[PDB]
C-alpha cells in the first residue's frame, strides 16, 4: 500500500476533478469514516497538528470550498499550512493518504492542492511521487479565458475538442513580443515549484533546514530577470526598467484570464502611480522597508530585535539578506 | 565632502562631491546628447554657475544644524579677562570700484610649426577697493602684556527688505575680513592693521610671462631666484575683500572680537610666522594655528544679545561702504 505505484495512484485520484466531491468510492469511504484524531501514534507530534486543524474545522473557521485562494493571503495560507502540518507529521502513508482524503472534502480546493503539493514535496513519504502538472489540475490558472470558454462550450455541447491558445494582447503591444516567456506553462511551473521547494513560511521545526535558501531566493529571481531581458534583447526591445514606489509603472497588463471561482483576473492600466492598498500596506511603507534594507547593506550588518549587529560582510551575508528581503 | 578621512564612506557616501556631478550633468542627465561635464564638475569653473551657491547654502545648513546644537556661549566663555575693546575705527573711506586686468590667451591657441607667436590677451573688469586701516583701541588691565587674537567680521544690519536683523539673524551672514595675533601691552593702545595684510586674502597672481622672465634671467645669468615675496594662490583675492555695496552707500556692522591668544595659539607659537592666508587656507606644511572653532565666536546661536554686549573684549561699530561706478 506504501508502494510507489499505489502512492502515485492515490495522489492522482486525490487531484482528479478537484472542484467536485471525490468520485472515487474508496476515497469517499475514507472521507466519511476516517478520524484524524483517532490514533495519535500515527503522528510524530503525538497528534497536535491534527487537533489544531480539527478545531478550526469544527469551529467553522475555514475558507469555504469554491472560492479563490491566494498563498499571499495570511489567513488562507495559515489554513493551508494547518493541513500541511498534519500531512508532514504522518509516520506512514495511510495516515498521509487518509488525512488528505478527509480534508479534501472539508477544505477549500486551492488550500488543499497547495497543502498536498508541499506535503508530498517535504515528506519522506512523498519520495518517488511525481506531482501532476498544476496546469492540468487547476487549468484556469494557466489558460486564458477565451480557451476556458471554449472548453466550457465543449462540455455544454458534449463534444470533444482541442483549442489553440495564442498569447495575450495585440501586435500593437510591444510587450506581447515576449509573452512566450512569462506565459509559458512550464516557466510558470518552474516558478511555483521553486517556491514550493523553498517556501518563505518554512520553519526548521517542520523537520529539516533548507540550505542557503535566502541566497537561492536571490539567485533564482536574478536568473528569471536576466533571462527575460535576454528575450527582450532578442526582440528589439530595451531592458526592463526597475520599479520605483514613487514612479509610474509604465507597462500595464490585461491578463484575459479568469479564476474558476472569483471572476476574471483584474487589469492594470498603463502608466499608473502606486496607490495605497487597504488591508495590505501604504506605498510609503514600502519605501521605508526598502530604506531599512539598504541601511543594513550599507552598514554591513543587519540589526537584531535587541539592537545588536548581525555581520553580513561575509559569504552568508547575501543569504541573510534574502531571509529579510 | 566626503574625503578619504571619512570613517564610513560605505554608509555616508559622498554627498557634496556627488552633488557637484548631479548638478553638473542636469543638461544631459542620461548621456543621450554626448554633452561634456558641466561647469559644476571643475573647481576652475564651478562658481560661475548660480546653482553653485544654492547647492552650497544647502550644504552649509547641514553644518549649521550641528553648530546650532551646542549651548550658546556665556559671558564667562567669551570674556578675555582684563582686555577691553574701547573703540573700533577705520582710517580711510571704504570704497569699491571696478578696474581692468589682463592675462594671456596664448596657451589657448594652436601654434604652427616654425611660425612665430603673437601676443593675444584678455582684458577683464574686476572688483577692487581702496586701501584702509583698522584702528582698534584696546585696554589691557592685566598686569602684563598678553598675546591676543583679533577676529574681524563684516555683518549685515538690514536685509533686502529693509528689516533690521538681530545678532542671531546676522551672525551666519557675517563674512570674515581678518584674523591676526598680536601682543597687547599693558595700558591703552590703538592697534593698527592694514587691509592689505588680511589673513583672509592674497594678491593677484604674477603672470606666466613674468615668471618666465624672472626664471630665465636667473638661469641664464647664474643668479639665485628669490620668489619668496610671492604669496600662495589660496585665499580670497585682495581686490574682493569688501562687498561691492551701492553707489548710494550701505551701512554694515564691523564686528571685532579680541580673544586670548595664548589659549588660541597654544602649541602653535604666537611669535612664529603663520603666512598670509591662514584664516581659511591654513599654514603650508604646519598645523592650523588657531585652536578655536572656525567662525569663533559667531558659530554658536546667540539668542540673547545681552550676553555679547556684556563682554568687554567684543565690540561692533557701523561702517559705510560706497561703490564708485
Ligand atoms: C490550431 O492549430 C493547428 C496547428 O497549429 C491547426 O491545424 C488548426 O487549424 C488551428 N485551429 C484554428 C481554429 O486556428
Ligand atoms: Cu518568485
Ligand atoms: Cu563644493
Ligand atoms: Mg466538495
Ligand atoms: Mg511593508
Ligand atoms: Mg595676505
Ligand atoms: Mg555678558
Ligand atoms: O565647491
Ligand atoms: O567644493
Amino acid at each position: 500500500a506504501s508502494s510507489t505505484a499505489h502512492k502515485q495512484q492515490d495522489i492522482n485520484h486525490l487531484l482528479d476533478k478537484i472542484y467536485e466531491d471525490t468520485k472515487y468510492p474508496d476515497l469517499q469511504e475514507i472521507a466519511k469514516n476516517f478520524n484524524p484524531l483517532g490514533d495519535t501514534s500515527m503522528y510524530n507530534d503525538q497528534g497536535a497538528a491534527a487537533e489544531v486543524l480539527m478545531k478550526e474545522l469544527n469551529d467553522h473557521r475555514l475558507l469555504e470550498q469554491h472560492h479563490w485562494y491566494s498563498l499571499f493571503n495570511a489567513r488562507q495560507r495559515e489554513e493551508a499550512l494547518m493541513l500541511f502540518a498534519v500531512l508532514n507529521q504522518c509516520k506512514v502513508w495511510y495516515c498521509f493518504r487518509n488525512n488528505a482524503a478527509y480534508f479534501r472534502e472539508q477544505m477549500n480546493e486551492g488550500e488543499f492542492v497547495y497543502a498536498l503539493y508541499v506535503g508530498v514535496i517535504h515528506s519522506k513519504l512523498g519520495d518517488g511521487i511525481v506531482l501532476p502538472p498544476l496546469y492540468e489540475i487547476t487549468p484556469h490558472m494557466f489558460t486564458n479565458s477565451e480557451v476556458i470558454d471554449k472548453a466550457y462550450s465543449a462540455k455544454m455541447t458534449q463534444k470533444a475538442g482541442t483549442f489553440n491558445v495564442s498569447f495575450t494582447g495585440t501586435k500593437k503591444n510591444k510587450e506581447q513580443r515576449v509573452a512566450y516567456f512569462g506565459e509559458d506553462i512550464g516557466m510558470n511551473i518552474h516558478h511555483v515549484t521553486w517556491h514550493m521547494d523553498f517556501p518563505f513560511w518554512w520553519q526548521d521545526s517542520y523537520g529539516n533546514h533548507l540550505d542557503r535558501k535566502g541566497e537561492l531566493f536571490f539567485w533564482v529571481h536574478h536568473q528569471l530577470t536576466a533571462r527575460f531581458d535576454f528575450e527582450r534583447l532578442s526582440n528589439w526591445l530595451d531592458p526592463v526598467d526597475e520599479l520605483h514606489w514613487d514612479r509610474i509603472i509604465r507597462e500595464g497588463f490585461a491578463p484575459l484570464t479568469s479564476y474558476k471561482y472569483g471572476g476574471e483576473f483584474p487589469v492594470r492600466p498603463d502608466n499608473i502611480h502606486f496607490e495605497d492598498v487597504d488591508g495590505v500596506a501604504h506605498v510609503h511603507d514600502m519605501e521605508i522597508t526598502e530604506n531599512r534594507i539598504y541601511e543594513a547593506i550599507d552598514h554591513g550588518y543587519i540589526t537584531a530585535t535587541d539592537g545588536h549587529t548581525i555581520d553580513i560582510r561575509q559569504p552568508k551575508g547575501i543569504e541573510l539578506l534574502g531571509d529579510i528581503i | 565632502e566626503s574625503s578619504m578621512y571619512s570613517p564610513n564612506a560605505q554608509y555616508y557616501g559622498s554627498l557634496h562631491n556627488t552633488a557637484h556631478v548631479m548638478l553638473g550633468r542636469q543638461g544631459d542627465p542620461h548621456g543621450k546628447f554626448n554633452l561634456p561635464p558641466g561647469v559644476m564638475e571643475h573647481f576652475e569653473t564651478a562658481t560661475r554657475d548660480p546653482s553653485f551657491f544654492r547647492l552650497h547654502k544647502y550644504m552649509d545648513n547641514i553644518f549649521k544644524k550641528h553648530t546650532d546644537s551646542f549651548p550658546p556661549y556665556t559671558h564667562d566663555d567669551l570674556e578675555f579677562a582684563g582686555m577691553a575693546v574701547d573703540g573700533v575705527a577705520i582710517d580711510g573711506e571704504l570704497i569699491t570700484f571696478f578696474d581692468e586686468f589682463q592675462y594671456s590667451l596664448i596657451n589657448a591657441v594652436d601654434s604652427g610649426e616654425s611660425i612665430e607667436d603673437v601676443e593675444i590677451n584678455a582684458r577683464v573688469h574686476r572688483l577692487n577697493h581702496k586701501e584702509f586701516t583698522y584702528k582698534i583701541t584696546v585696554s589691557n588691565s592685566i598686569g602684563s602684556d598678553h598675546l591676543a587674537t583679533f577676529r574681524i567680521f563684516l555683518c549685515p544690519i538690514e536685509d533686502n527688505n529693509g528689516i533690521t536683523l538681530t545678532l542671531d539673524k546676522a551672525r551666519w551672514l557675517c563674512i570674515e575680513l581678518d584674523k591676526f595675533f598680536q601682543k597687547v601691552p599693558s595700558g591703552t593702545h590703538t592697534i593698527h592693521r592694514s587691509s592689505k595684510d588680511s589673513s583672509v586674502t592674497v594678491p593677484d597672481m604674477p603672470s606666466f610671462h613674468s615668471l618666465k622672465e624672472q626664471a630665465d634671467n636667473a638661469v641664464n645669468g647664474g643668479h639665485d631666484l628669490d620668489l619668496s615675496a610671492y604669496e600662495r594662490s589660496c585665499g580670497i583675492p585682495d581686490r574682493m575683500l569688501l562687498p561691492k555695496s551701492k553707489p548710494e552707500g550701505m551701512e554694515f556692522n564691523l564686528f571685532v572680537a579680541v580673544t586670548d591668544g595664548v589659549k588660541d595659539t597654544e602649541g602653535h607659537n604666537g611669535d612664529h610666522d603663520h603666512g598670509g592666508t591662514h584664516a581659511q587656507c591654513g599654514v603650508h606644511g604646519e598645523a592650523y594655528p588657531d585652536n578655536r572653532p572656525l567662525g569663533y565666536p559667531l558659530e554658536r546661536r546667540i539668542p540673547d544679545e545681552r550676553v555679547f554686549d556684556g563682554v568687554p573684549n567684543i565690540k561692533h561699530v557701523v561702517v559705510k561702504i560706497v561703490h564708485h561706478p
